[PDB]
RNA sequence: AGCAGAGUGGCGCAGCGGAAGCGUGCUGGGCCCAUAACCCAGAGGUCGAUGGAUCGAAACCAUCCUCUGCUACCA
């Protein structure tokens, strides 16, 4: 099951595996592994079990003592309390995003459907620390702000370096406040300072207020198949979409529609798209039986699709609405938008740059990330906060919603701005 | 013993020899494709070039195909040549060699089930059975093998000619071991696309009756190499007429899946 | 899972249903006043297992395993 979706977002170089294993005791994995010489840039999957033993510490599976691993020469230690049958509090789910600054668009998609996050900040690199702030700002805009920061290393990092960094971060974030919950410097190199984190993470972090009594909308981000050849057992009860719910609640047996649609025979016009319909077979999480899918949670919705469509990563952000609901099928759409007051995505100490993002101009192709979908469209009319865009494939406008706007700064996209559909 | 209808090779025939001696006139060699008699290869017919001396391309203890240039009819001198010869003739002779080997391997067990001190034992078997098989067909390279292969799978040669009480066992063994399995590499090209939800059950029905004239289940071999691909080796035994079963079965499967929101070739 | 190769007899390619075949390299001899080129001579040897025909099987044909290649891929 999943009750809260905690993300493990960070940026290029500081170790994802070391810090995640220190807090949870869980290592993430994605097939075709490959286990890197840097951070996990795979789209890892993981769930975890969150227990209490009525101690200031949070149990692992080994609930009397727990010996971590990051080197075999030393024996890392974590505290899981003293035992007398360890009580399951809930089953929590994680979202390991692909790391690095460049993976911003995917990080955005995943962020937009996960309740909370754990911002793995570094300390052994750049003092203004660009990406940490970038992340925080996007998060505060979408509607969430209960984030709990973890400072990965302080052992390798000297206390002068870490101090200069703390000054520069606190001076950059003069416009962004989304870290008003505590900032816990920890060790991940030594895997220590865990015990105060254990008291904190059950206290400070519920699901930040969301509306789940509205209309079911599911956003699938990860692709799962299913099951075991065959041949003939085969043909299947079928193919599983890893999606999170950000609005409403999906109950079992519901019919659900994937809403960007498929376009009617031949493309010569530009209207219309027709949603595709699939009934929900099962609402599967962990290795534990369920028939429900708690909202604000990452759930495996088995639908009667075939393995072939989920064979690898093939779904990264599709919007699914249930059922008989009507999102409007615009072909030309009126976007309101705003831009960041810095150009943030890449930063250097040569001061190049933090100049305000250049405006939009007509007859330019721009990426509109609407929902977790990423469609392309050209701007036909251009006023500062009212552009009219004509889209290549029609766009389902669910609600007034949000958008994320990115620019190819010089060789890859970087987050520049946001806004809302109208 | 002979290994051909005659004990006398013809003139201009493709033959096989085994190098066993080197003469001052060439190389004295025995034949191993007819009766085993002496034949002289000549050192002026080895090649049409520069021979600064080879015992490392032509050497003792190797079966080599060659062409009989001349035969002295009553003196038994089988003159031989490699001056005009081609690889193609070697292939044709290799075929005869392999067929003779399998027939003789069955008909050697027969000779070891009998006790003999007369060379003529194998000859007796040869004259009565072999000739009527081979005279009609032996120009492509055929011998008794076609008759034998037909005989095990449909008796009609063991009802027209003598049956020994130990030939049959060995005959069955060498045919059924070496030419069963026995073989095709046919594949049915099948792909599946569904955007409905009843495609899963649709495919199962289509597979089990991809050809009419079944009880309710075909004796095909479904294979899953990947999820959309259903490879069907059809009419499996040896396959000699399951080409139409294979071809038309693909059309059935493509139609059944197209109803469930698939789009496929017409 | 499907397909391909190998499980050396120095190397590399592995010849075919009667056993290292070829090229190369190594080791030794010859040729010449001498060296190259050139010519000969080598070298313990079911070539992973389970089976069947066999006078024999890396090689005649199956069933398996292992290591890798291609398709892919359940994870």
């Amino acid at each position: 099951q999943a009750t809260i979706n905690i993300g493990t977002i960070g940026h290029v170089a500081h170790g994802k595996s070391t810090v995640v294993k220190a807090i949870s005791g869980v290592h993430t994995v994605r097939f075709k592994n490959e286990l890197e010489r840097n951070i996990t840039i795979k789209l890892g999957y993981a769930n975890a079990k969150i227990y209490k033993l009525d101690d200031p510490s949070c149990p692992r599976p080994e609930c009397y003592r727990s010996c971590g691993s990051s080197t075999p020469d030393e024996f890392p230690t974590d505290i899981p309390g003293t035992k007398g049958n360890f009580k399951l509090v809930r089953h929590v789910s994680f979202v390991d995003c692909p790391g690095h600054d460049i993976l911003m668009a995917t990080m955005l998609n995943g962020a937009a459907v996960m309740d909370a996050a754990l911002l793995l900040i570094a300390g052994n690199e750049s003092c203004p620390q660009p990406q940490t702030s970038e992340h925080l700002a996007a998060i505060e805009i979408m509607k969430l702000k209960h984030i709990l920061i973890l400072q990965n290393k302080i052992d390798l990092v000297k206390e002068s370096q870490a101090k200069e960094q703390y000054e520069q971060i606190l001076a950059f974030v003069q416009g962004t406040v989304a870290e008003g919950a505590p900032i816990i410097p920890i060790s991940a190199q030594l895997k220590y300072n865990i015990e105060v984190v254990c008291e904190y993470i059950v206290k400070k972090i519920p699901v930040p207020p969301r509306d789940f009594t509205s209309e079911p909308r599911l956003i699938v981000i990860r692709s799962f198949d299913v099951n075991k050849p065959g041949c003939e057992v085969d043909d299947l009860k079928g193919g599983v979409a890893g999606g999170s719910i950000l609005k409403g609640v999906l109950k079992v047996g519901q019919e659900i529609e994937v809403r960007p649609g498929i376009v009617s025979k031949d493309s010569e016009g530009k209207l219309m798209c027709k949603p595709i319909f699939s009934k929900i077979v099962s609402l599967f999480a962990e290795h534990n039986d369920l028939q429900y899918a708690a909202p604000g949670g990452l759930i495996g919705v088995g639908t009667k699709i075939d393995p072939t469509l989920c064979r690898a990563d093939r779904m990264v952000g599709q919007v699914l609405g249930a059922v008989g609901a009507l999102p409007e099928i615009f072909t030309e759409l009126e976007i309101s938008y705003f831009l960041l007051r810095r150009l943030l995505g890449v930063r250097t100490e040569g001061d190049k740059k933090a100049a305000k993002v250049q405006k939009l101009s007509k007859n330019e192709v721009l990426m509109v990330n609407i929902g977790s979908l990423s469609t392309g469209g050209r701007v036909s009319a251009v006023k500062a906060d009212l552009g009219k865009i004509v889209l290549t494939n029609p766009v389902c406008t669910e609600v007034g919603e949000k958008i994320a706007l990115s620019r190819r700064v010089e060789k890859h996209w970087r987050l520049i701005g946001w806004g809302q559909i109208r | 013993c002979r290994f051909y209808q005659h004990k006398f090779p013809e003139v201009e025939d493709v033959v096989m020899v085994n190098v066993r001696s080197i003469a001052e006139m060439g190389a004295y060699v025995s034949l191993l494709e007819y009766n085993n008699i002496e034949g002289m290869i000549l050192l002026s017919e080895l090649s049409r070039r520069r021979i600064r001396s080879i015992n490392k391309l032509i050497r003792i203890g190797r079966n080599e195909c060659v062409v009989v240039i001349r035969v002295d009819k009553e003196k038994g001198y089988i003159d031989l040549s490699k001056r005009r010869v081609s690889p193609e003739e070697a292939i044709k002779c290799e075929d005869k060699f392999t067929k003779s080997k399998t027939v003789y391997s069955i008909l050697r067990h027969v000779a070891e089930v009998l006790e003999y001190t007369k060379d003529e034992q194998l000859e007796s078997l040869f004259q009565r059975t072999a000739w009527v098989f081979d005279d009609k067909y032996k120009r492509p390279g055929y011998g008794a093998y076609d008759a034998f292969k037909h005989a095990v799978s449909d008796p009609s040669i063991l009802d027209s000619l003598d049956l020994n009480e130990d030939e049959r066992e060995v005959l069955i063994n060498n045919i059924n071991r070496r030419l069963t399995p026995q073989a095709v590499k046919i594949r049915a090209d099948i792909e599946v696309a569904c955007y409905g939800y009843e495609g899963i059950d649709a495919v199962k029905e289509a597979l089990r009756a991809g050809l009419n004239c079944s009880t309710e289940t075909m004796p095909i071999k479904i294979n899953l190499i990947a999820p959309p691909r259903y490879v069907m080796t059809t009419t499996t035994l040896e396959r000699t007429e399951g080409l139409s079963v294979l071809n038309q079965a693909m059309a059935v499967i493509k139609e059944k899946i197209e109803e469930k929101r698939g789009v496929f070739n017409v």
